[PDB]
Formats: structure tokens, C-alpha cells, sequence
């Protein structure tokens, strides 16, 4: 045949894939965590979107610390091999590199690691998503004016900078999901992924300002933050 | 508005 | 006039702006830091290729971590109104967040704040570019097979995953640095940033694998990270 | 190859 070219993720296996999607909105009194008013909006908008995707979408609502390592081990064991990607997002409380079940905290890298490429062989080689709406910390944005890597193939699509508290309203959802919604149901017919994930940093960037009674959290800004591992350019359309 |  | 879109940076200013190279080499013998034997030819590299982009680069060699601060502090203090962006590389020893330098570490975060959207004017809305060849930990992988946030429009581009050593070659330079300045040279007329630094991933992830004769070094892979806070597309090229 |  004629000249080839390999720049993009092959997303024309059988399936697009699974997408995991843990929405942790009620915690054990214990912990001390407060409700996640408007996650299931998010979780909703999520499930629709992927739909549209052509993915395979799993809602799982109040997982224990457990459940969510006991799901993620049990996933990383299915075969993918007719799959295209695997997505996960994760909608929790959380801290820099840490996400909570309702009793406790999980790693991230504890997550991400059932899907390296030596210990999830189906998916080795195929892009592997974790969008995470969860806080990294406690600042705010006051605002102005022969072998590959086991850790490549990764995208950790970030809610917020690292450091930084995540924003979520109570009625419409969290800023992150909205935009990501919005701009995946307009782009992902259009756009490379990255590029999708771009207009997503502007939209929270520019359209989102938090409105608080208490001084310290009004006028709050946010910025996500793309944190790409990948090797290819991703389209979900494929010809 | 909310913090996670 | 016609529709328009802004999706993209403006990179038509006057000038495209400065390129700041700190090469650190040789350390203060009570750091007990080796020399970074290659990191010559990285910073060589760099030169050349972002002067064929139409930077103003200025390279700085061997600087204490008083002298990075201070340089840093008075860059942000200029006038960078007819400039489109500001390019950062750092070629250091580091870890996790931070970067060292001849005498001792420095915090990444204080060295990006002073380029933060509200404490250098001229630069907001603009886009803000740290380059960072350093390690990230001592992980080694062992492969398989206000209007806006004061932290939007950074992109940081890491030589290596978050907990793992970064990889440089004596005679060489990194493989980062190496795979960055060849991608640059073949694709800056013709892809977008984050396309660049993706092709920049898979070179590195599938060109490079390490030859040690201690079996603890022998056979390692690397993966570069890509972590952008952009919210438009970035074209070193315009018209 | 060396380690930074």
C-alpha cells in the first residue's frame, strides 16, 4: 500500500472501551467528610457523554476504599484486547495524589497502577484516561484582572492545579465536568483530544468565578491542569 | 459553590 | 470584518520573547552533587533551536540557588509587553518540586510564582514555558515488551514522570533534551505545541532505554510528562 | 547514561 503513518491511538478496535465512572457523593460519618452536593449531576452528565462516545460506562455510587481498589483490580483484569482505551474518572474528595472512598483514603498511584503497561497486557500500548474532579489541596486562585514505559499511555486529566482546592457547585455540578461535558458533546467529533482539554482550561478559566458569604472563599478562581503521558494524538472518531 |  | 476565533495564542508580537537556559553542570563539592556530565550539550542544543524559533535566549551557567532566584525575580521584572511568551529550561539535579541549584535545592513554585498572572503584568495572558530536564525522585521503570487564575497559561514540560529519576547521556545529552530539540527543529513550523511535545513523549518512550553495568540502572525506560495549564492553542509560527 |  501507500505511505503510512502511526501518530494516533488506533481507536478503531471493536469496542471504544469501558469507562469507570466512581461517584462518591455520601461518606461514612467517621471520616468526616461533607456530602458532594451536585456530584450526581456531574455523574450523569459523565454517563450521557461517554454514551455518546460509544463507550461502555459503569456507574459505581459510594464506594468504600476497599470496593474501590477490589473494582479497579477486578477491571485491570478483564480482557481489553477489543477495546480501544480505558477511561476512569473519579469524583470524590480528594488531596494531592490521594482520593477518598467514604471510610478513608485511596492512592491515586495505587488506582493507576492495576493499568500499567506490565501488569494490564490488553491495554498496553492503548490510552488510558483518569479524569479526577477532586481537590489537590487547600490553596485558592484569587485570580487577575523493543520496550515502551510502564507509566506511558497515561492521561491524568486534572480538575484543578496541583496544591489548589477543585470547584463544584451544588446545583450544576463541578466547573471541570461541566466544561469537559460541553466540550467533548461540541469537539469530540473535531478536535484532538488534547486540544478538546485546552478549550476545557479556558472555559473553567473564564467562565467560572466562585460566589462565597464567607471572604475567604468568594471571588475564586481555577485553572485544570492536563497531565499527559501520552504517546499518540487521541481522536474518538475514527475513519 | 462548594470545595471537594 | 470576517468571524474570528481566538483558539490560539497570539505569537505575532514584536518579539517572541526571551528564552532563559540555566545549565547547571558542576556543584559546590559539600552538595555531594556529581557533575552533570552531557548537560553542555543540552544547553547547546537548546540555544541553537530556540534561536531558529526567534527567541532571545540567554544562557546561564552554574548558578547558585540565590543566583536562580535573583535572575528569575529581576527577568519578571522587565518590561515583556512586546513579547509573546517567556521560555524557561532548567538542567539540574532535582526531585519532586524542586531543582537545584550549585549550592543547594530551590522550590519550583517559587521560581514560577514570580511569573504569575498577577505579579508580572506583562506577561498575562501569555503564555509562561518551563522546561525541565531533572529528576523527579529515584523511581526507575523498568518498561515492558478575578477574570482569569493566576496560575492559567503555564505549561510544564517535564523530562520524566513525578517520582521517577530523569535519564542523561554523557556524550549525548538527555534523552529529553535530545528528542525536545529534534521534534522542535522538524515540526515547529507545522504542529501545534502539545502535538510537538507528544511526538517529543513517544521518542523518548521508544528511542531510549538505558545501558548500565549495574543491573540496578540496566534496561530502564523513561516517559517525559506533559502537565499544561494552557487555555489556547500555542503555534511558534503566525500569518 | 547517568541519573540527574
Amino acid at each position: 500500500s501507500g505511505i503510512s503513518l502511526d501518530n494516533s491511538y488506533k481507536m478503531d478496535y471493536p469496542e471504544m472501551g469501558l469507562c469507570i465512572i466512581i461517584n462518591n457523593k455520601n461518606f461514612h460519618k467517621s471520616t468526616g467528610m461533607t456530602s458532594r452536593s451536585g456530584t450526581d449531576v456531574d455523574a450523569a452528565n459523565l454517563r450521557e457523554t461517554f454514551r455518546n462516545l460509544k463507550y461502555e460506562v459503569r456507574n459505581k455510587n459510594d464506594l468504600t476504599r476497599e470496593e474501590i481498589v477490589e473494582l479497579m483490580r477486578d477491571v485491570s483484569k478483564e480482557d481489553h484486547s477489543k477495546r480501544s482505551s480505558f477511561v476512569c474518572v473519579l469524583l470524590s474528595h480528594g488531596e494531592e495524589g490521594i482520593i477518598f472512598g467514604t471510610n478513608g483514603p485511596v492512592d491515586l498511584k495505587k488506582i493507576t497502577n492495576f493499568f500499567r503497561g506490565d501488569r494490564c497486557r490488553s491495554l498496553t500500548g492503548k490510552p488510558k484516561l483518569f479524569i479526577i474532579q477532586a481537590c489537590r489541596g487547600t490553596e485558592l486562585d484569587c485570580g487577575i484582572e523493543h520496550k515502551i514505559p510502564v507509566e506511558a499511555d497515561f492521561l491524568y486529566a486534572y480538575s484543578t492545579a496541583p496544591g489548589y482546592y477543585s470547584w463544584r457547585n451544588s446545583k450544576d455540578g463541578s466547573w471541570f465536568i461541566q466544561s469537559l461535558c460541553a466540550m467533548l458533546k461540541q469537539y469530540a467529533d473535531k478536535l484532538e483530544f488534547m486540544h478538546i482539554l485546552t478549550r476545557v482550561n479556558r472555559k473553567v478559566a473564564t467562565e467560572f468565578e466562585s460566589f462565597s458569604f464567607d471572604a475567604t472563599f468568594h471571588a475564586k478562581k481555577q485553572i485544570p491542569c492536563i497531565c499527559s503521558m501520552l504517546t499518540k494524538e487521541l481522536y474518538f472518531y475514527h475513519l | 459553590d462548594e470545595v471537594d
